[PDB]
């Protein structure tokens, strides 16, 4: 997007599988491209950020706003709420390695929570606010 | 009359309630059915960030009354291995009331 | 012509209006019916909160003038023991008159 | 979604199915799962909520506006009313105990009201806001 | 071809004008028709605040020119008794012209 | 959806039916439920509240905008503005009695006019503001 | 709508079909209800306004944006230009009476212009503000 | 093969160009065709402020090449007295090219 | 529209169909009733406006915010946008003349342009503001 | 087996590129095919500003290899006369491979 | 019993995985399978920026059990030569089990 | 659409195409029109500029916030985030030449990202500012 989302979504998704928790919570379903198989049904996704072009004259950055959303099968969805509450407590104040420049402050935002489809499946996004600067 | 020839593994999640209203369910198996699957027209379907492969498989059972074991309520699931057939609903296929039409998807990610 | 081999007790919910103007329904049971029920392609559906499965249930009754009590209006349900089946509408399926077509749900939450 | 709402929508839903009056006007039909059934039709449903980060430099918070909505098979939506006005009394002003955190206030807000489907069942949404401190 | 046994009683409104623009209707009677009805498949339908079920009960009547009384022009709605049933249109079903395709709702409340 | 709720529209629907206008105008085709029949075509409904929470730190009140639909099948709507006009003439200003706490103001606000469906049937919604204190 | 939309409606169909131009333009196709038979095809309607509840303490009045909309089968709209041309100038400071109080100013307002269906015809919304007192 | 029994007159409209681009249309009658008018499933259909009454209308007439008059272009409607029927397309039915299936409406205000 | 509306219409296609550049590059495919044929498929369209009613105690004008839409069947829209560039250099700062009133300033506004249908289309609207005087 | 009659000439269009990005197109004409026109089901449909006239038109051609001349790919247009006939997509009719159904449209302005 | 005629060279990609969660696909090929394509009613469909026209395009191959190679999973891809037809779902035709119909596009760009 | 958009495109597309990087990223897959064969899959597109008008008495000027979409058919798309984070590179303060006047400024703006359709392409626009004087 901004030549720092190259960097971005590879570190997020290093801080993510390395929690403990969220670990033994969802497991190894922690992915952008789904693995094909048998789809396990409680993974998280890592993909749709947007840019908010937050610049410089001498030089350049980006506030990311990318968002994690969590999918649960289960019947409730409070098995979907410790699974978003692991991604939050991962995530918030990372201040995690880039390899395109940096990022300065790992924030939160709104974090929606509904049933996608049928009521079967449940949709917990969770925006941050990625200030990186390049 | 339909030539049933599949093994069915039919299984029912017990709902232990958690503390927020939501139930966990566990998929204990249940005892196995013979029924025939027929398929339908497939095609991939966009599920949440998933490209899903779904047929729709009418599959058809025997009957029982409603309080019976035998009768897949829409609750339960199919299994065949590790194809796991939803139950979207049941129908009583027979006119005298001898067989029912079950409604599946196999939802495979791909 | 049809074979009618259910027996479906029709029920006729009293109208007991509150204070607000919505009535208050009491689905006192009427006389019962007798019926052919023939299923249709099922599905679940999206409810409110619930994952409800519908199928369609095209259920034929014998025929009455409007004015009597044996006629199926849409304002009433079948229930045959704890499967209640809505009436969709009503619609007089033979040429001569003798049978009603009706449509149901059957929506179990599932 | 934020840390506290895996205990949030556990107490809130604790609160619930404790009362008297809805106890009494809606039963044990209090639920986010559903429980598969006859499906008994006068229920409530306590699962969307969405985050709003009130957050700190020390310590960081939520606010949940949670929606808690009454569906109703009856004709009318009377019956709705009172089962809802069962459920705000018991909720603003609250002063319940989270298993991560607290709550400092569960305020109230937009609370809309109408027909979902086909005008056979009429959903009155009730949307409460929760500012927890994790 | 058509095998016509139903007593439809033809009604037409005279549109007296408010002083708005709109008509006012009366649906005073016309003269009655013999024709069939064929219902199709109904199901009840989202009205305003009412939950309204309907049927598409294809009417076929006899035909005439159509600056003729006898034509059921679709400003005009059929009544049997108290069951109305409205003109979507008019059509003209047989090949050499000898009867009329009308097409209707039943709207009742329900 | 409020306390007061549960009361509200119990009292606007028995102000209603009692105007000796609109029972000349309408009749007694004014409901919530629909008894279903005939159909009659030139009635009103009252059912879709919403509310916007203005309370207090000691008690607490509502602000509850509800919505009178007029319908009516005849060809043109002037014969249903003369209803909503008598909908109007008893509602503003009513200063009526309920029976959880009272209302302080029942004023007007936005009333569309339009044709819902196929043209046939010309639906007049008709918003109020009851601002009742619990 | 409010009380004073059942003769607002009627006088302002009164105004026009009196007009001398859009008779000779429109004919006698400005109607409310269609008069059925063969739809002659450059017809206007006048139905749906909506009130802006402009009141009072002593008295009420009410803010009527009514749509009067010019729809044309002609190729072109250039023919349903002079029409809706003959509608505003028949209508912007019209000083007309009504029959349940008066109107003190009948101003203009946006008036949008659009092909509805298949690009066949052609619909020129016209917004009249009619500020009536009752 | 069509059996052609309906007179229809074929009206094309000179397309008086007006000063801001817009044709002003006349619908000057052309010459008689014979057809005929099979109709579809009719329902009155939602127009701007009018609630139309519309009905298919494959109307099958002689053909002709592109370039003759008697070829009913798209731009033309036939009119059976003061029934008009619009030109949706037209699509050569038949195998060898002898006949033309038309695509009208008949849309009656109602 | 208003009064103008009639006359500014004719006045713009008649500035259209006159310049040297999109006669070279359009043709005499600008129009607004579509002349039936083969389509040849890079015309422009000038009918959509809107107007926003700027006018007076003594007098009365409206802003014109018309549509002059370009279509292209080319493969890329690089060929669209000089007929469009060609709009854009016929009309800004036109200082025409108009048959009821006359125009006092036809401005720039927003022009967006994307593919309509299947991509195979591409429309490039380009708004103007024309305020003119009745 | 389908009767091939109309003689179609095939258009390829060239595809010189702009300096933005965009080619510019030819259509520049290649060899004529032999081929059968089915029309479809035919009505207008909503342009841009324009109300196109449109129908099916499953024309079907000989088959090729598919890097040789004689295969319509779905870049390219046919043209009878000046009809022209968009290709949406060919699909190779054929069991045996003889047979390509290719989907047009002829859009008419109308 | 479906005739198979053509040889479709079946492809399974590796999913060597990024640094970000996505993986990045290779469709090394796989053993080639025989099988019979059918096609469907194709047109063209709006991509991104691209018109794609798709065809529908049932293929029908022999079977296997879900643990084997042969089988074509919802992952994979058939090339013919250049055409790639993608795999919707895997659906079991045959009543035996003999058989299993895929789902295809063949999303050439045109 | 206005007079320099025909070279804009032109000269932001020449730009592309000859960056190294994007060259051994996409490839030669930068277009607007789509070459037809097999759809490499990997490609970048740049067509839908809009204007915003900034112009002045003397002379006139343009505001253009093209959109450049990058799709990949790739399972995940950190692939299609390096080839926009080289579309950011080769853009941001560009100072390119131009055949109708020049711009003066080539910045940044908002970078949304998402799956188009079915989840299988992934497509991320950029929207650059390019204020260009005519």
């Amino acid at each position: 997007s901004y030549a720092v989302a190259g960097a971005l979504q590879a570190a997020v998704y290093q801080q993510l599988r390395a929690d403990a928790v969220l670990a033994a919570l969802v497991g190894t379903a922690v992915y952008d491209a789904v693995p094909p198989g048998p789809l396990a049904g409680t993974y998280v996704s890592l993909g749709p950020e947007d840019v908010a072009d937050a610049s410089d004259k001498t030089g350049a950055g980006a506030v990311h706003d990318f968002v994690i959303s969590v999918i649960t099968d289960a019947a409730g969805f409070a098995t979907a709420k410790a699974a978003a509450a692991a991604v939050s407590d991962a995530l918030v104040g990372a201040d995690l390695v880039l390899s395109r420049g940096r990022l300065v402050g790992l924030w939160f935002l709104r974090a929606k929570a509904r049933r996608v489809e049928k009521a079967d499946m449940r949709r917990i996004d969770l925006v941050f606010r990625a200030r990186v600067e390049g | 009359r339909p030539r049933l020839n599949r093994l069915l593994v039919l299984e029912e999640a017990v709902r232990v309630a958690d503390g927020a209203g939501g139930h966990r369910l566990d998929w204990q198996a249940k005892g196995e059915v013979w029924a025939e699957v027929t398929a339908g027209s497939g095609s991939e379907r966009a599920g949440e960030f998933v490209t899903l492969a779904s047929v729709p498989f009418t599959i058809v059972v025997r009957a029982a009354p409603v309080g019976a074991a035998r009768r897949p309520r829409p609750e339960q699931r199919f299994r065949e291995g590790a194809r796991i057939f939803r139950i979207l609903a049941v129908a009583e296929r027979d006119r005298e009331g001898h067989y029912l039409s079950c409604f599946a998807r196999e939802e495979v990610v791909a």
